[PDB]
């Protein structure tokens, strides 16, 4: 469910 | 508040194979891009995914749209390749790429649309209250409404002489939003059809 | 010049099945707001047409859209009856019944659009200088342009407290726009499989 | 070729 997108939305 | 110029700070930071593999590698620029626009980190992560998977494919059009400004019938990709209108046509895409051509680059080349007024459209997109399952729908609208308000004191400043273009910009929507639409069901078709490779970003912004 | 008093005279001149009953007898009443509008019987026949061939959904969305506010989860149509919601979800149709509900009238219903509002975005989506095959797009851009200046002002001499809301009433363009591509979709299905009858007008819009 | 529209548009 949208792994890639949440991965880099996350870490800062 | 949503200062122009942190917007453009976020800005400054066969052909369908090469068009996809493309699209893919802007994706990951993409994501950079929406972190940099004021508040949209500090809205939910959910309502983060779910703005950029409403909005991606408009977004990464209207940006190559822009850099395409200097090339004569076609467009340029973030690979740094151009593609002509005759290779378009060549691969069976010829009419959806056309449409970007006349209605979006060339109406961009036309009244000179600069950085800052690409970035403001730009935001305004991302920040679409109408993105189905957002936490806050109203959360959005208001930052969506600080974007035009910042654009519109922008245009005013800087084109003092013409008075309708912040109207003019706010009006190249429809057409992104139509040419949009006609791309992502081209790019449903060719996963589909299985005969292009598609890249992990590009494909998983093709899921459910 | 393009006076909204003018465009305001203009607009004050199976559920499926009644619903496209409906949209044929407006196509009529379409043909003769347009024929109101300031300047647009005065373009060349062949371009009145294009503009109506391109624009007619999206012009008669917008209308029952706004004469639905006061219709609670359903909409109201040119014959005087109601389809709610469920009736349309019964009929197959309830996804984009609802993009309308949502998108479209109830944020008419929010902000309160004014009939002169919802004249001037009518016109605006009518003179689209988009439309393929026009002879002088120029010509409809400058029209557009002279309809949004009319509206900017009347929006900011009617309602000064609310600086934003000439941009609010645009920004509702590109879900017309989507709604409006989803809408004909629907119906150019309906036609194929042949079980809905389909009026002459209506039907003559459906031609090639 | 739009019969029906050209029709309507035509007459005053
Ligand atoms: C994937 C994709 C496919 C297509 C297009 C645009 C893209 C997208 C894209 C995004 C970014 C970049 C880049 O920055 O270089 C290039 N392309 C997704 C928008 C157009 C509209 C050109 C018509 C033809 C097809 C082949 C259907
Ligand atoms: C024909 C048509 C079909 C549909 C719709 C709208 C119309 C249109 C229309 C136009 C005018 C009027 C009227 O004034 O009463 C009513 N309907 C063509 C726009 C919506 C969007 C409701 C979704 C469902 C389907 C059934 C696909």
């Amino acid at each position: 469910k949208h792994k890639i997108l949440h991965r880099l939305l996350q870490d800062s | 508040d949503m200062p122009v110029e942190k917007i453009l700070e976020a800005e400054l930071a066969d052909p369908v194979t090469n068009i996809c593999q493309a699209a893919d590698k802007q994706l990951f620029t993409l994501v950079e891009w929406a972190k940099r626009i004021p508040h949209f980190s500090e809205l939910p992560l959910d309502d983060q995914v779910i703005l950029l998977r409403a909005g991606w494919n408009e977004l990464l059009i209207a940006s190559f749209s822009h850099e395409s400004i200097a090339v004569k019938d076609g467009i340029l990709l973030a690979t740094g390749l151009h593609v002509h209108r005759n290779s378009a046509h060549s691969a069976g895409v010829g009419a959806i790429f056309d449409r970007v051509l006349t209605e979006l680059v060339s109406k961009m080349r036309d009244m000179q649309m600069d950085k800052t007024e690409l970035g403001c459209l730009r935001a305004i997109v991302l920040f679409n209250p109408d993105s189905k399952g957002l936490s806050n729908p109203a959360e959005v609208e208001a930052l969506r409404e600080k974007v035009y308000a910042s654009l519109e004191a922008y245009c005013k400043h800087k084109y003092p002489e013409q008075p309708g273009r912040f109207a003019k910009l706010l009006l190249r929507l429809p057409a992104l939003r139509s040419i949009g639409l006609k791309q992502l069901e081209h790019l449903f078709f060719f996963k589909l059809i299985g005969d292009t490779p598609i890249d992990t970003f590009l494909m998983e912004m093709l899921e459910a």
